[PDB]
């Protein structure tokens, strides 16, 4: 489905903050001991609204809390933190789950060059 | 199931589960973000009278948390401190590893009693509580919070000043609550919705230096006389 | 193996009840702050013993309790919600965890419709 | 390793991890379920005396919680609050987000005293002791639970009323103990194992309606005279 | 990267021990009312330095602390018990992620024996 | 990226995230391993001095925990029972779930005062704290752990005594840090950082079979007259 914008505003411009997982350190700062309190972890950044990215991501944001809410009231954990992996999982078991039938639509199995050196001999 | 976002055509779009693009790469979980998004942005109504409205108590429901990766910055958050009239808590403390929003240009701080007619706080709208990388479904206490919603993503492969606005409120979470902005432990001023942040801040400074502060040992209270764009767009005071 | 039914007795019909996560919601029933208590989330249905499904399950969880509680006994996580997710991912590693020879037995390649399109050409 | 339910030939079986079927097809994570199904389904005896020989106390064992999707209904379920002689609590109290299991017609609520002499109560054939939607290898003190064992299944690609019934118990978990069923607060009946819960309901009407209650302050107890199908198919009364 | 030791010492034998989560007990140890108690649960092992494999193994688990201490700050959660699921994830990711090219460097399709056949027929 | 380790070419490796090599084979999850070694085996001074100067109390970092499925037995490990001055804990309770390290040779339990400077106390050279199969940054009150490190692996697809040693402490953290080794409750021995733990269990025993205790109600203290390889391979004494 295409995204839809239907909130009275939208501030095009998303200042926003986040982690970083790779961070290469300098030094030490990276042992817990002498590194950075829970108030300094963070790193900023800014995006414009590029294709209209910024308004659709408050729009899909918006559009996503119904299935959002429904999956959290029938999980009895506490604290959610597989979501995304569990969308990894079910990306791969969409392609690879069953037997891949090569130039069938539900195959992502590229035969061309195969197909080009059988060809040559 | 839970939409996910994805661009083609120079457009974010929704991904169809039913639907499968062998051109769609993702080659590592990096590629997999959950972010988070405020109120603020769509364009509600961001002050203490209104904020409020949008949330209540309801028992029976269990809470619920849910991780999310990065966030926006935040003009307004709030830090909730409500009892009943008999002194007993109205909010949960913070659960252990969950802290407040990290970014927040005000944190309206709110302090005072009500009903409280139910075991959690909720999201009249069904918004989320946005914390430090935690969303919940209910309020802490005095933990600082920006109301927002969550969205999940596949990317395509490749100062900070805050400051704090204290206000007392009676009767909160209901049809009739009243709010009081505080410039000291005995001096406040009636609340409107029709004043944002920068103005309480000049109202604040300018009460200081003209010396309307209270010097006697009991409450003073001042009433503003009377005299449509967002944030990134008894006595009397004539 | 095949599931032998080895119970003193077997209540063949199964009154069941679950939740479910995609339920489309009427209206506002999916806020929290509007929605059921903990006690209405369920749903319910009701399976009979056709192939004798519903005797190999009392017969399939009976005889899963073992490994199962040797799993938690070595596990030093608390609550354990990770297994149907690690059964899913082995499941894709048994079948793509190294490289898929075609027309070989460990390999779930079909070049039915890619051989049939060389001969033609 | 733990097994897998999969259906071949119209027939339940258990996949062979050393075996790689092709044919079968796993589109998505919603395909695989966890189940859980009750020991009354395999025809154990569900009465206060008999299900409580299966339950013991043991000590330096940590407790374990696996979660489980869906359930069955339950005939018989069963809620414990047992105190040692010096009314230290016997059990611990749920952890946060255990709730007692959701389906039950028959609450067996067991108050009373034993010896409890270890930390944590097990299942003695090692079953599980099921709650909502999650199962653990403990009792908790006060939660609804029943009897039962999980499942872990590959899915193939495509009113409600409950009764409390309560009793008091003495010599807990031991060989020789004591059960009554309460009628009132003051009025008791001698509990045997052949007693359904059907029969102690129609007893305790017929005994409000006979006015057998206790009319004095002190306690009454009644023993019932003397005078092979599963649920799915002092003084004296004669 | 090669690994390359840069302690003071090394211990080359590993007296090591773990669980196992797939040993089938002897009657009715796997109950846990009649099971071991935590202290018992564990098994024993000694590995010799076969290969440098255990001054490798000293050396690597050193090189790894700062990135897992980097991949701690930046988690929300608790007690962390996923990682080598998601490191699981993606090793599929990394192969099976996008479309698989035949011949091509990045995709491990083996068309050696239908390549065969093909010159048969 | 956390990096993982490998075999080739009879060696162990880091897998280098940017190259793929499709002969390498993962069946499953069982492949995967991770792993816990102890500073120890790289040659750190164990002894309790030395071992003490490595840890450190700091605010505001949250603690973290990670898990690990195999570990190493160990010389050394300790146990702390840290107060400061006016009897407050220093360290905290061990939460739900977390065991001492299980295999320990010697278990050098200290006890004491201290500024404790600092809501938690962690490594300062960035190691772990190693528990029952959880890693922790932060000691915990009261629990056995040993240093170390994690590792994460592929692997290519195919009795136990313990004895514990008593410490006295004053000034635990600081540049001047006093120890006692502790005999009974009134004998101990001024503590250097050369004394082995072989070395206290024999002055121990010398010291209980020559009637070096003290007779009284007060405290002796004992002073070991003066008279580089690894463990793999008052009053006056002369
Ligand atoms: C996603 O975005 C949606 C659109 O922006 C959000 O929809 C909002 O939904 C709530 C209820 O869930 C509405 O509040 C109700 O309003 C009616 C009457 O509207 C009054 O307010 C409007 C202001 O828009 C005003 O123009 C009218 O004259 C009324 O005075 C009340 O009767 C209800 O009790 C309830 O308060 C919002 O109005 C509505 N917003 C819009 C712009 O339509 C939706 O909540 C978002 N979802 C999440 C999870 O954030
Ligand atoms: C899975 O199903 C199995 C079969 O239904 C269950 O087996 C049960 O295992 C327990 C022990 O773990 C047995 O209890 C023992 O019984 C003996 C003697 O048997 C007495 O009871 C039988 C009634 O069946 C009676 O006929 C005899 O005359 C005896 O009076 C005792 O000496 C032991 O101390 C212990 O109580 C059950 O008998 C046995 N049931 C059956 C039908 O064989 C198994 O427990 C199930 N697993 C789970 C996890 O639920
Ligand atoms: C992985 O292995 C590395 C090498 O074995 C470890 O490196 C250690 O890093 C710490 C700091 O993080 C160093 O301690 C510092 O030492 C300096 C001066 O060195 C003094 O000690 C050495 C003994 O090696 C002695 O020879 C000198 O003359 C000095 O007296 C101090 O100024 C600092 O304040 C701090 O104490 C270690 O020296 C260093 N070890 C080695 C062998 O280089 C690294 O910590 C390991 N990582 C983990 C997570 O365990
Ligand atoms: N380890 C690194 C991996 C990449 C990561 N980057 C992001 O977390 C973005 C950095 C910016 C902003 C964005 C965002 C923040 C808050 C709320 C909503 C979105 C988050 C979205 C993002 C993006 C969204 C949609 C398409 C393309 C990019 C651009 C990613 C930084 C750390
Ligand atoms: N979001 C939806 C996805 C499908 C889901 N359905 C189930 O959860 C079943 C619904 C019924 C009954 C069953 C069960 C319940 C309790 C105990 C044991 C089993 C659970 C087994 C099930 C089944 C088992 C074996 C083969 C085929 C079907 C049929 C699935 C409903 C929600
Ligand atoms: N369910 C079974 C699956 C296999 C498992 N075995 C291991 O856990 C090893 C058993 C030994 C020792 C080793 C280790 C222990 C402590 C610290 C570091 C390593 C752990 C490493 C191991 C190994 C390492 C590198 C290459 C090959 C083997 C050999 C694996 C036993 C249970
Ligand atoms: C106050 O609340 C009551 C009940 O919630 C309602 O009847 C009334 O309309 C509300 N408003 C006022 C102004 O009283
Ligand atoms: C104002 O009141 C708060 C709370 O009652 C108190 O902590 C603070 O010290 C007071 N400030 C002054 C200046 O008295
Ligand atoms: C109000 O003004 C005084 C005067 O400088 C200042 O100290 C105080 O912090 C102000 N209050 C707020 C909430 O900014
Ligand atoms: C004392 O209070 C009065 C009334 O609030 C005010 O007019 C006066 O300025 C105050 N005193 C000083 C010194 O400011
Ligand atoms: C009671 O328990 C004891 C010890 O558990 C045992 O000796 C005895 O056989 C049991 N039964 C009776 C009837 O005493
Ligand atoms: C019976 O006893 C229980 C607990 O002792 C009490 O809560 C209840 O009110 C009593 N009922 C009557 C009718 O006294
Ligand atoms: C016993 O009978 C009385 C009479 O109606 C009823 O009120 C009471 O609830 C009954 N007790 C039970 C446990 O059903
Ligand atoms: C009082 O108790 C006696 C004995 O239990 C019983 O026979 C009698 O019926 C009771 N009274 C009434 C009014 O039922
Ligand atoms: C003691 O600590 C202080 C401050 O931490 C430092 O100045 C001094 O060098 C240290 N050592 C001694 C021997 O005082
Ligand atoms: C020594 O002291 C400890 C703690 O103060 C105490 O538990 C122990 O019983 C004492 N031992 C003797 C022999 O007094
Ligand atoms: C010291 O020696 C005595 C004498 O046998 C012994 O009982 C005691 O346990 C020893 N202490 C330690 C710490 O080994
Ligand atoms: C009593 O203490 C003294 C001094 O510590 C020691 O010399 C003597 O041997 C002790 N008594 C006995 C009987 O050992």
């Amino acid at each position: 489905e295409a995204i839809v914008n239907a909130q009275p505003k939208c501030n095009p411009n998303l200042h926003y903050w986040t982690t970083q997982d790779e961070g290469a350190a300098i030094g030490l700062a990276w042992i817990p001991y002498f590194g950075p309190a829970a108030e300094g972890i963070y790193i900023e950044g800014l995006m414009h609204n590029q294709d209209g990215l910024i308004c659709g991501l408050r729009q899909l944001a918006n559009e996503t809390t119904q299935a959002l809410q429904l999956f959290l009231r029938a999980t009895t954990e506490l604290r959610t933190f597989s979501i995304l992996n569990r969308k990894a999982i079910d990306f791969l078991l969409q392609r690879w789950g069953g037997t891949c039938h090569i130039l069938g639509p539900d195959c992502c199995i590229e035969p061309a060059d195969w197909t080009k050196n059988i060809t040559d001999k | 199931s839970i939409p996910l976002g994805v661009i083609h055509n120079s457009a974010l779009q929704v991904s169809d589960v039913d639907k499968l693009v062998c051109r769609d790469k993702l080659s590592s979980t990096n590629q997999l973000r959950s972010v988070g998004l405020n109120l603020e942005g769509n364009g509600v109504a961001t002050d203490v009278p209104s904020a409020t409205k949008r949330w209540g108590f309801r028992s029976g429901v269990p809470p619920k948390v849910v991780n999310y990766e990065a966030g926006e910055w935040a003009e307004n958050c709030y830090n909730l401190e409500i009892k009943k009239p008999d002194g007993s808590e109205c909010l949960p403390a913070a659960p252990d590893g969950i802290r407040g929003f990290p970014r927040c240009r005000y944190v309206h701080k709110v302090s005072g009693t009500g009903p409280c007619a139910g075991d959690f706080a909720f999201h009249k709208e069904g918004a989320f509580f946005l914390y430090d990388r935690l969303a919940s479904t209910v309020i802490y206490r005095g933990t600082t919070f920006a109301e927002g919603v969550v969205a999940f993503l596949i990317l395509p492969q490749a100062g900070y000043y805050s400051t704090t606005i204290r206000y007392q409120a009676t009767g909160f979470g209901t049809n009739e609550t009243e709010y009081l902005f505080e410039v000291d432990n005995l001096t406040y001023v009636q609340l409107e919705s029709r004043f944002t942040p920068q103005f309480l801040l000049q109202l604040n400074e300018t009460i200081y230096t003209s010396g309307k502060r209270s010097n006697t040992t009991g409450k003073l209270i001042w009433k503003v006389n009377p005299e449509e764009w967002a944030f990134w767009e008894x006595x009397x005071x004539x």
